[PDB]
């Protein structure tokens, strides 16, 4: 009654830890892929860059 | 009823309503007869009383006897001891839950928490048996995927789980079917469906063959001539 409001409740919030971590390491996974391909854009900005600073 | 089913020696079809009432009954007179409470206050006679109730009616080698017993769980507590002992009584328990009443679906029969040991792949065949297996794990996945559409939404879900979930909304509005006692408190025409057709009507769905049909086309309708015909009424 209160307990189980209590309890519940509880659930609910363990279902949102749950649903909280599984998404953080989720968002590792996708962070690793993000990051590959913006070295290798960033490289490639840079030689245009190049031309930029050079040209002032 | 034992008149019926001994002396007359004639099938019967019992009904009893509401049973909570029975044990409340004998509650009562509990504490004047000076017993001393037990748990929640019921009567340490509780169990006894219950068995004499549902011992007396069975099938024996004479009639046979079909009770339906309804029960007013309070609060929707079946671990209330007086619906818990009366859960183990009964042979074929069928739960009819507020959300599923909420959800406007008529029955407020919860698929999930209805369960009758009656259900087998030898009483009812492998087909039923089979049909049915595949109903209780679409439901039940989809129950499992509320807490992910909940917060995440339908975005991580696989295109399985899409078609899962889509499956399962028709299926928990195909099951709504109206009552032809409720022409009055619906104001809808009955809609009574025999038990092979319906076997027959579900398996087309679970396959897919009318995954093509609109979800409100299976909504509070009956059998799949019933379904494709809503679905065409909505198509107009």
């Amino acid at each position: 009654a209160t307990l189980k409001e209590v309890e519940m409740r509880l659930k609910s919030i363990k279902n949102i830890e749950k649903i909280t971590k599984t998404m953080k390491i989720v968002a590792s996974t996708r962070l690793s892929k993000a990051e590959k391909a913006k070295i290798s854009a960033k490289k490639m900005d840079e030689a245009e860059q190049l031309f930029y600073k050079n040209a002032e | 009823a034992e008149y019926f089913r001994d002396e007359e020696g004639q099938d019967v079809l019992l009904f009893i309503d509401n049973i909570f009432r029975f044990t409340q009954a004998g509650s009562e007179v509990s504490a004047l007869l000076g017993r001393i409470p037990s748990a929640v206050g019921y009567q340490p006679t509780l169990a006894t009383d219950m068995g004499l109730l549902q011992e007396r009616i069975t099938t024996t080698k004479k009639g046979s006897v079909t009770s339906v017993q309804a029960v007013y769980v309070p609060a929707d507590d079946l671990t209330d001891p007086a619906p818990a002992t009366t859960f183990a009584h009964l042979d074929a328990t069928t739960v009819l839950s507020r959300g599923i009443s909420e959800l406007g679906i008529y029955p407020a029969v919860d698929p999930l928490d209805s369960k009758s040991r009656l259900l087998d792949a030898a009483v009812v065949g492998q087909e039923h048996y089979d049909v049915a297996s595949k109903v209780q794990e679409t439901l039940q996945t989809y129950k499992s995927l509320q807490d992910i559409i909940a917060i995440l939404g339908m975005d991580e879900l696989s295109e399985q789980d899409k078609l899962t979930v889509e499956r399962a909304r028709k299926i928990q509005r195909f099951l709504s079917q109206p009552f032809a006692v409720a022409e009055v408190f619906t104001g809808i025409p009955g809609k009574l469906v025999r038990l092979k057709d319906t076997v027959a009507s579900f398996k087309a769905v679970l396959e897919g063959k009318y995954d093509n049909i609109p979800e409100h086309a299976f909504y509070m309708v009956g059998g799949i001539e019933d379904v494709v015909a809503k679905a065409e009424k909505l198509a107009a």
